[PDB]
């Protein structure tokens, strides 16, 4: 598979330090690993650096100029991009792409992204709560039933049903944010309505920035 | 963003469209052209490099050019599949960095409509213990993308405590929103029913939860 895999992003305190790492899978080596993009939440995409060779040469955006340090392990085939000075403006989802020229300029494989969250609150581990299926409000053969993770920071959070055995009738809902500065999200399934009584619903919530792991059994009543 | 594109652009199946990119001498003037598609909550995707060439896997149907210090992306035979965010990006001399435009929103028309699936979920007895109350109003399958929720303390209208989630495409092309009323276990008992009513092309649906102790 050709791939960027990228690591390093988290949670960090303002005026905070991150190293972003993004290290090349299945492509030999030609200088191309070589360029940072980032999306702030509801934004565009805004290009925060790259690196030239064979001679090294960082070019930066002036939002970033002094604070932040592109680097390649060439050996190694990975990108980093030091982040120090950490402002909540830096807040984003940071992609590496691979930067080649043919002709002209053009970025043509990128990593999935990873979230920099720079905040002075903490991280919080959702309450996990059952939706329980309803005694009138079960759709004939049908009923819903599902999880409310509740009052979580930062995203995300992953949701699967009977440890990753259910997930036709699965719909996770995207979260809301919270005036708070919290995080809520529910995960419904749709599941026979005779299956209630002997079938056991389990929702398992994980949380990895607050390294919080949540099963909540859903019954009726 | 240093180059400017529309907002948003529509048109119904099987037709075409056209997104331009302006810039100026020091971009788009003298450097070539790359236009990249981006899905929601995903990376973008190459499409479109040196102005006019397709990347691997990309059909005969997209297409790019270059006049000046505009650049334009065309799209025919429009599927519900294109919908995304389109961005084209340049190199710039001037501060020696890669730019991109705002963002073009693609929008395709003339899908079938349907009204929203509502599901009210009451307070757990779990969240009740813990001095909370949520009521649930989960919102699917409706198009277009766009409703108006309406919270009602037995007759009455409730504007406080109400967080209502932006509409977002489902895996089947249509729409999903959540709205969350917060309550005191207090107000949750001292009325008989909450409502979510959710209005959608002029027709509301409504749906109750009451007490059960
Ligand atoms: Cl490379």
């Amino acid at each position: 598979e050709v791939q960027l895999l990228e690591s390093g992003g988290g949670l960090v305190q303002p005026g905070g330090s991150l190293r972003l790492s993004c290290a090349a899978s299945g492509f030999t080596f030609r200088y191309e690993v070589a360029a940072w993009v980032r999306q702030a939440p509801g934004k565009g995409l805004e290009w925060v650096s790259a690196i030239s060779g064979p001679i090294p040469k960082g070019y930066y955006a002036d939002s970033v100029k002094g604070r932040f340090t592109i680097s390649r392990d060439n050996s190694k085939n990975t990108l980093y991009l030091q982040m120090n000075s950490l402002r909540a403006e830096d807040t984003a989802v940071y992609y590496c792409a691979r930067l080649r020229a043919d002709l002209g300029l053009y970025m043509d494989l990128w990593g999935r992204g990873t979230l920099v969250t720079v905040s002075s609150a903490s991280t919080k581990g959702p309450s996990v709560f059952p939706l329980a299926p309803s005694s009138k409000s079960t759709s004939g053969g049908t009923a819903a039933l599902g999880c409310l993770v509740k009052d979580y920071f930062p995203e995300p959070v992953t949701v699967s049903w009977n440890s990753g055995a259910l997930t036709s009738g699965v719909h996770t809902f995207p979260a809301v944010l919270q005036s708070s500065g919290l995080y809520s999200l529910s995960s419904v399934v749709t599941v026979p309505s005779s299956s209630l009584g002997t079938q056991t619903y389990i929702c398992n919530v994980n949380h990895k920035p607050s390294n919080t792991k949540v099963d909540k059994r859903v019954e009726p009543k | 963003s240093v180059l400017t594109q529309p907002p948003s652009v529509s048109a119904a199946p099987g037709q075409k469209v056209t997104i331009s990119c302006s810039g100026s001498s020091s971009n788009i003037g003298n450097h070539y052209v790359s236009w990249y598609q981006q899905l929601p909550g995903t990376a973008p995707k190459l499409l479109i490099y040196d102005n006019s060439e397709r990347t691997a896997g990309v059909p005969d149907r997209f297409s790019g050019s270059k006049s000046g210090t505009s650049a334009t992306l065309g799209i025919t035979g429009l599927q519900t599949g294109d919908e995304a965010d389109y961005y084209c990006g340049t190199w710039d001399e001037l501060t020696s960095n890669l730019v991109f435009g705002g963002g073009t929103k693609l929008t395709v028309l003339g899908q079938p409509k349907a009204a929203p699936s509502v599901t009210l979920f009451p307070p757990s007895s779990e969240e009740l213990q813990a001095n909370k109350a949520t009521l649930v109003c989960l919102i699917s399958d409706f198009y277009p993308g766009a409703v108006t929720v309406a919270w009602k303390a037995d007759s009455s209208p409730v504007k406080a405590g109400v967080e209502t989630t932006t509409p977002s495409k489902q895996s089947n092309n249509k729409y999903a929103a959540s709205s969350y009323l917060s309550l005191t276990p207090e107000q949750w008992k001292s009325h008989r029913s909450y409502s979510c009513q959710v209005t959608h092309e002029g027709s509301t649906v409504e749906k109750t939860v009451a007490p059960t102790e």
